[PDB]
């Protein structure tokens, strides 16, 4: 059991700024070069579509808006500057062993 | 391409044992997690447990060991979990998120439709 | 302060052939012996064996008796200016004790892994990737792919060698600290196993050179009960004579006879400068040779039956099943196998033991070498401590060692394991044999054994020290030395900068022989023709 302590927990964040999620943890969960990490967005009423492998690497038919960077102990999603159709919760999901855990979800929206 | 099947939705019983479904095809299924969310109406996600179709390792969390013990059917491509003491908390959502190759961070690319039980 | 001797002569016997087979015997002539023949190999093994390993074994031997002076120091006796020899077999002791003690670290860690009920070589786990999985040949459908790697090599390239976070030599920053302790606990044992000279690296031999042997013959037990076993030990034994026709085959006879005999290596010298005088030099020597060689024969009995299972259970021939190099080869295939046998968890401990007791006492010979010459040759700042410099030693191949450890890991270790064994060793041991036979007079070599044992040695190494085994080491050099270096290990094409890296490593070997000879003839007075004269004599006070 890891602790996934997720800051801000809510975006207030207009169309043309670049918003920020930070993710720390007690590890240090940087394994094997690649940083077991990823990051969710379940939008209202939807499954939770993957955005990034590892924290660094984009997922699978995504734009290139939801960029990803650090490693160790804080991870961030420096998000680019989007428009009201990215409103959803996006939660920090590692798969370091041996249980999984995933964030409290931050909330963006105008 | 991936896609990922459940069940329907069922009712809530004090007591009573659920047998939530979960289907797959168009990857090898004997290689790839099957894990499993909880996602209670109005809160984050939370991981349940997971399994590896093949070799029946099977992980959990925070007393879900002895709530929801997940069996794999490699014959008709699909996963079980035998739900047990189901308390009201435990009227939720339940995914069934497929992780990804051990090399991409263990990612849960294709998730289920949702077996809710209210 | 008298040379220690021997506890026993069992206690030297043991100690030689356990420095004979270190990892040669155990992967090397199995995957040597099918490449070139299979039956086509053993002729050319022997015929190869007994005209320039053994002869060497014996004069290596001898002399150590006869002068019982090491092997830097012994110059002083033989050939003045030939003194240069020790420095050369320091430095390769220091490269190859750099590069070797890295396999045992990585058999160490297959070992203090291993201790899962399940191990980690059957399933496909966060650190193995799947995408490129599941080539493993326990499984009903046929679905294959000329991509898929099985679970066991992905847990070498991947978990211990971790060589995925590195590009090649272009850059290797990262240092394994799960093998960096490991190879300290190694370290550790080589320091308290030689931190007494003789007295407890011939005791620890008595349990460390014999307990490979009875482990091998249980897994040969287990490796021919399996069902497949016949499939493969015949092709173990399947001869090929149009192989035997190109010299490739006589040149890798050669390399690997010499390379796993290990003669001149400044070794063999100082472990027969131990024992007493009037002890039999020939009956040790010529048993050696051949437990070496029964000893490879048996290993390779094991190892291919176990491929021929391993074959027989893919559905698929034993070709196309596990072809690369040594380690790979003992680490990847043979690991798999242990994997899916059924008693496992048990034939992955022991196997792994016994990978580690047959280098931990040669590793232990090949530093005594060398720390035995070092006293001898000066025995007033040392020789009074030997409880230090050992220390030294085993922290300067420590620090070496520190290179062959990071992410790069089997990138250097592989440069580093066909670069410093190339023409260098064997430049040093054929100029050792062509001093000992033709500047010093052969004839004094005949007297000094016969007056030793009590015959003179017999036609047969009376003419092969002089005509054979110089010769048969000149061939041995000339061969390889224009063949182009082609590594490529792990589909990784190494640059060329690496060839030039190569001939720099070979150069810090055979600079100092020339060195010394311009050093030594340059004090002497006199012409260019007494300057000469003056040093082949040896000193004889
Ligand atoms: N300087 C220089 C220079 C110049 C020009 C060159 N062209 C090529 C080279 C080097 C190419 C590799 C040469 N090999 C290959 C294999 N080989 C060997 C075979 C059997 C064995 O068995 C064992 C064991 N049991 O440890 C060990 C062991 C080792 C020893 C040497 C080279 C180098
Ligand atoms: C080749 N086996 C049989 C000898 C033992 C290992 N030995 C080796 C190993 C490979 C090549 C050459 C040498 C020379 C002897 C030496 C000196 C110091 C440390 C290791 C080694
Ligand atoms: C990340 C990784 O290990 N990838 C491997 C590699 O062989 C290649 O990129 C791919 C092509 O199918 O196969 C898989």
């Amino acid at each position: 059991d890891i602790v996934l302590t997720q800051s801000p927990a809510s975006l207030a964040v207009s169309l043309g700024q670049r918003a920020t999620i930070s993710c720390r943890a007690s590890e240090s969960v940087d394994n094997y070069g690649i940083s077991f990490l990823n990051w969710f967005q379940q939008k209202p009423g939807q499954p939770p579509k993957l955005l990034i492998y590892a924290a660094s690497n984009q997922g699978s038919g995504v734009p290139a808006r939801f960029s990803g960077s650090g490693s160790g102990t804080y991870f961030s999603l420096n998000i680019h500057p989007m428009e009201e159709d990215d409103t959803a919760v996006y939660f920090c999901q590692q798969t370091k062993g041996v249980s999984w855990t995933f964030g409290g979800g931050t909330k963006v929206e105008i | 391409q991936v896609q990922l099947q459940q069940s329907g939705p069922e009712l809530v019983k004090l007591g009573a044992s659920v047998r939530i479904s979960c289907k797959a095809s168009g990857y090898r299924f004997s290689y790839s997690w099957m894990n499993w969310v909880k996602q209670r109406p109005g809160k984050g996600l939370e991981w349940i447990g997971r399994i590896y179709p093949g070799d029946g390792d099977t992980k959990y969390s925070g007393k879900f060991k002895g709530k929801a013990t997940l069996t794999a059917d490699k014959s008709s491509s699909t996963v079980y979990m035998q739900l047990s003491s189901l308390t009201s908390e435990d009227s939720a959502v339940y995914f069934c998120a497929r992780s990804a190759y051990g090399s991409e961070g263990f990612a849960m690319d294709y998730w289920g439709q949702g077996t809710s039980v209210t | 302060g008298e040379r220690e001797t021997w506890g026993k002569k069992v206690d030297f016997l043991l100690s030689v052939i356990g420095y004979a087979v270190d990892l040669g015997n155990v992967w090397r002539f199995p995957y040597i012996c099918y490449q070139n023949g299979g039956g086509a190999f053993l002729l050319p093994y022997t015929i190869m064996a007994i005209f320039g390993g053994i002869p060497l074994f014996y004069m290596e031997l001898a002399l150590g008796q006869y002068h019982r002076n090491g092997c830097i120091s012994i110059w002083r006796k033989i050939c003045p200016i030939f003194k240069g020899i020790g420095y050369a077999i320091c430095i390769i002791a220091f490269y190859i004790a750099s590069y070797y003690n890295t396999i045992m670290a990585w058999a160490l860690y297959y070992l203090i892994s291993s201790f899962t009920d399940q191990l980690p070589w059957t399933s496909c786990k966060n650190s193995w990737n799947t995408g490129n999985c599941t080539n493993y040949f326990s499984e009903d459908n046929i679905t294959w792919t000329l991509h898929s790697t099985s679970p066991a090599e992905e847990f070498y390239t991947r978990h211990v060698l971790q060589i995925h976070r590195s590009k090649g030599l272009q850059d290797l920053g990262g240092i394994s600290w799960q093998l960096a302790l490991c190879i300290m606990l190694i370290f550790t044992v080589i320091y308290f196993s030689i931190w007494k000279g003789v007295k407890t690296s011939g005791k620890v031999v008595w349990v460390t050179a014999t307990f490979p042997y009875i482990i091998l013959s249980v897994l040969l037990v287990r490796g021919a009960t399996l069902p497949g076993a016949w499939r493969g030990v015949l092709f173990y034994l399947k001869p090929n004579w149009q192989k035997l026709l190109e010299t490739g085959v006589w040149i890798d006879a050669a390399a690997q006879i010499f390379f796993s005999l290990g003669p001149g290596f400044g070794v063999l010298l100082a472990f027969a400068s131990y024992n007493k005088f009037n002890n039999n030099c020939y009956q040790d020597a010529l048993v050696t040779s051949v437990v070496n060689c029964m000893t490879s024969f048996v290993s390779g009995f094991v190892i291919f039956t176990v491929l021929g299972y391993m074959a027989e259970m893919r559905n698929e021939d034993v070709s196309e099943v596990a072809k690369d190099a040594g380690p790979s080869l003992l680490f990847i295939t043979y690991a798999e196998a242990i994997a899916n046998m059924p008693a496992s968890t048990f034939f992955a401990i022991i196997f792994f033991l016994m990978l580690i007791t047959l280098g931990l006492d040669s590793t232990f010979a090949g530093l005594e070498g060398v720390i035995t010459a070092v006293l001898d040759e000066f025995p007033h700042v040392w020789a009074k401590r030997r409880e230090r410099f050992v220390l030294a030693v085993v922290i300067t191949c420590f620090f070496g060692s520190l290179v062959t450890l990071t992410f790069g890991g089997a990138y250097v270790v592989k440069l580093l394991e066909e670069y410093a064994t190339g023409p260098a060793v064997l430049t040093v041991a054929l100029i050792e044999a062509v001093a000992v036979s033709w500047f010093y007079g052969i004839t004094q070599f005949c007297r000094d054994v016969k007056e030793m044992l009590g015959f003179s040695p017999g036609w047969f190494w009376r003419i092969c020290w002089v005509a054979i085994s110089p010769l048969f080491l000149l061939f041995i050099i000339c061969s390889f030395l224009m063949s182009p270096p082609q590594l490529r290990l792990f589909q990784y094409n190494y640059p060329y900068w690496s060839i030039i890296l190569g001939y720099c490593i070979g150069t810090s070997s055979f600079i100092c022989i020339p060195t010394y000879i311009a050093y030594r003839l340059i004090i002497t007075p006199g012409t260019f023709k007494e300057r000469i004269i003056k040093s082949i004599t040896p000193e004889t006070p």
